[PDB]
């Protein structure tokens, strides 16, 4: 488990690429450690800054009939794509949003 | 600076008459906003008493060209060329305040002294410009072109609901409404 | 500068005649203040000698649109167009200084030379704006519309107590 | 700039003519000064040759509204409305430099061309303004209202000692 | 500030009258853009009503001198010298908005009072200027110079597709979504 | 900005004609400098022609009102109200450059159109202003009052040595060497 | 801004008429560039329509005084004084764009009303100024002085190749390929 | 900006008409430079066409008062009062460019409406000012005062070599080898 991944420098996860796609990691002594039988979880709070909001800034007519879950989904997706490089998000199997 | 914050919330605010400088600023802002995020909408607020035709054409083409949808809001008035810009927004996303008025009329022009050939060329140009204005108003509305022909002969003033019935706008703002709020 | 301090306290200050630029600034400020906090009230201070009409309508619509309550304080004077704004505050929160006046009268315009049809259209437009103005004044006041029509025929100047009795003012403040 | 540091001290300076902009600046400064500290006094230096009446009323009301005592010091001159502002300070604090003058006279104004009814309304308004000025000068001084009425009929120039005997100021300072 | 931001991706507005200050600013920007990277294109956007001729020639020479390709886009109107500047872009990279217009006409001139010799010298200079304009327009288009001479006698106004068939531009762009 | 440094040390520089705005600026600068230190010496440099009398009185009272001493330096010229400002410095440290000149004359006024009573009141005000200017010049000089009456009738031009003999200045400074 | 970037590369624009302020800015820039580096070339770009004679003199003298070589480039036009400035570059380093023009003519002047002696003095000064200008033109070109005297009687307009054949410039630059 | 860099190198640059504001700026800059370093020289560059006489006297007194030596450099032109500033530098440190020019002539004045007496005092003052200017020119040059009086009757124009022979400057700049 990697807890609060957004709190770290956006380069540590560069070391997870070989973990996610190849399932291995080599330490500084040259030994290859096998990651093929583990479960990787990464927790984050990205894209959850507008939950305590009722409207946007400008003029509006109807009021965004979509529920909070869909807005959270879209914001999370956008923030994840903005914060992580595409090759890293291409290796993550599942992205789950918590309502 | 409130205008800055309006800009980070993807609002381009048009509060002055339509000339070359205003057209350049609005078009540059549109290009920047499209480059930042080619999927989120861009809001244009109109409070201008018309302006020149070439700047109107440039702004109209830039609005039609950019990938994101454009939401036009009429605040105050849209007198001569601003009516076309208000009607040039994304269909279903053009709206006006309750106590707002939209004006339409044929273009007014004047030329300096010259020989008859120059005046004839200028008159042909002005006729072409008026025909292009008629086509722009006919495409982005509901009424047929002949009704536009007869309407824009003199000044035509429309209220918010009158403009909505005319087809230039789609909705009339009433008051602030909150979001769905359902978890 | 003091104006920044007042704006940080959700106070929008209007001390110049109402034209397109001032109306745009006021609308932008109101939208920003509503977005910042949709619960606290917004204060508008009126010290202007009137102005145009389309800017009046834009400011009025923006004031009615925003969620927070708007408290309008008459200070120095509020003549002609600005008077409507003074009556456009949230009911029960319209205030005026003791030595302040409110002036109301029908619109005055000026059109250039033109054919008779154009002038007829302009006359219809100005009559429509006057009817809209009298309706707006009737909505936000206890005075019936007919007496408003009679009164705004010429210039009418009201003191703080006269405005309070007329309806455009909810209370008069003297000292903290 | 010296003005910023003088404001940081707690001194408002009013050496410019009284119009809407200057009155707005003075009211904003007074509100900010009261907000920062509601106990210490505010010093106002007056060197202005009068101005508009509405701005005078606005500044006077703002001065009377604030909790902190307002000490008004006259240097150079204080004419027309500036005299009212100088005499409008809290009692016991109004003071003036040795060879300064205070000039008082009835309001002067003009109106554009119009029908007789509009002129009558304007004349009634100007008479009301002069009466209000009379009451403001009367309650904030010692001489009875009748003598002031007979006195501001023409221009009246008072030296520091003349003003002190008149009751507009309280004590003449040579050096602090 | 939008203008600096477009300048970051090598985009230049020419949206004011063509005079000495505007020409100097344009060539300074062009030289800076060439120095930053000599093999990436430079975009020039034209929304001007015209201007002087010396500034026109200076801008044209600066455009021709720089190594990278110059892509000219007509947005609103491009009249007189602006038409030449629009036609002076790299071939195949000259564009115009759908409702844009291009106006071409012979140079206009006015001189103060003077003796006949000075007037004759000035008239010869003006005729040379017109001949240079004709050559510049003939070089960067697919029209014979005789038709250029006949056309620029009076104000010739062309729309987007008329300019495309006339040879001044290479493409008319409608929308981004339609490529 | 040299003026920034000059004000930073102690120096107030007065090189423009005396009107309401300039007088307000000078008053604000004097009050600020007094706020910095109520025991140092402030320097005022005069290179200006005359100006409005009310501003003259305001600046005179402002200099006479603070504790810190005021050192007046004349340079180029100091005419009309500027001459009074020069003579209003604290005794012993009012000085002028060698080629400077001081011009003194009675006030010049122009009232607007009005009825006879208004003109009479304005004339009384102008006369008392002239008497007050006379008293100010007599107080800060070694010359008797009647000689000043005779002198200020028309334009009176004094050199540095002539001003020193008149009593308006205490020292004529030549060089730092 | 681009202008600062070109200044960092030792490039100076002269795109307005030659007056006191323009000459002062140009010579200040030249002195600063010399002090920054005394053996790197300084580039001067000329797009001016002319100007005053004294400012031309000051700029020309400052150009001739500085140690580094100065390379002049005529871009749009160079009329009257600008032509002299263009010809005053370091020999072999004077350039012009292909579609550029250079205009040369004798000085023009006007004098206010005055007595005959003053007008005679002014006429002598104007003749001296013209002689100095034609001497400057003859020194920096491959043309005999009498030919210049005959040519500058009226306005003379030269293309880039004409200026090259006249000796005012050295190369015409077409493209960087 | 180049002007700030020049000021950092103790160069005061004067290329504007001599009036009250320009004189005040020059005086403030001189005082600041003298305060920063009372030993190094200060350079004054002159490109002005003249101006008022009061500002002339103020600047001359200040530039004589400061303890550092002042080096005057003429360029382009130095007319009327400016010429005095060119001749008022410390001896052996006054120089001009090869093609610069100098104007010398008696002061020109204009008086408005006035009674005969006031005009009499005004004419006396103007004559005194002209005599003072003559004495200032005589003191700082190598020419007897009678010759200067005869010369400044009308406009006199001096080239760099003529100024060198006249005594207004000490040497003529040629180039930096």
């Amino acid at each position: 488990l990697f807890d609060a991944v957004e709190k770290a420098h956006p380069d540590i996860f560069n070391s997870l690429l070989q973990i996610l796609e190849d399932g291995r990691l080599t330490d500084s002594q040259g030994r290859v450690v096998d990651f093929k039988n583990t479960v990787i979880i990464m927790t984050t709070n990205l894209g959850t800054r507008d939950i305590s909001k009722g409207f946007n800034l400008g003029f509006a007519a109807q009021g965004d009939t979509k529920s909070n879950y869909e807005r959270m989904k879209n914001k999370v997706s956008d923030e994840l794509k903005q914060h992580f490089r595409p090759e890293f998000l291409n290796r993550v199997d599942d992205v789950v949003v918590f309502p | 600076d409130p205008y800055a914050k309006l800009f980070e919330e993807r609002v381009i605010f048009l509060g002055v008459q339509i000339d070359d400088a205003s057209a350049n600023d609005v078009m540059a802002q549109l290009l920047c906003l499209e480059s930042m995020d080619p999927d989120r909408d861009i809001s244009v607020y109109i409070n201008s008493p018309g302006g020149s035709f070439t700047a109107l054409t440039a702004i109209y083409d830039t609005m039609q060209y950019v990938k994101p949808d454009v939401q036009t809001v009429c605040m105050g008035q849209a007198a001569a060329a601003a009516a076309v810009l208000l009607a040039a927004g994304t269909p279903g996303k053009r709206m006006a305040l309750p106590n707002a008025r939209v004006l339409i009329h044929q273009p007014y022009s004047e030329t300096g002294r010259g020989q008859v050939s120059d005046l004839e060329i200028a008159a042909n140009e002005i006729l072409r410009m008026r025909s292009q204005l008629e086509d722009m108003l006919a495409k982005h509305s509901t009424t047929p072109v002949e009704k536009i022909r007869e309407d824009i002969e003199r000044d035509k003033i429309l209220t918010a609901e009158d403009a909505l019935s005319y087809g230039l706008i789609d909705q009339v703002i009433s008051t602030r409404k909150m979001d769905n709020s359902s978890l």
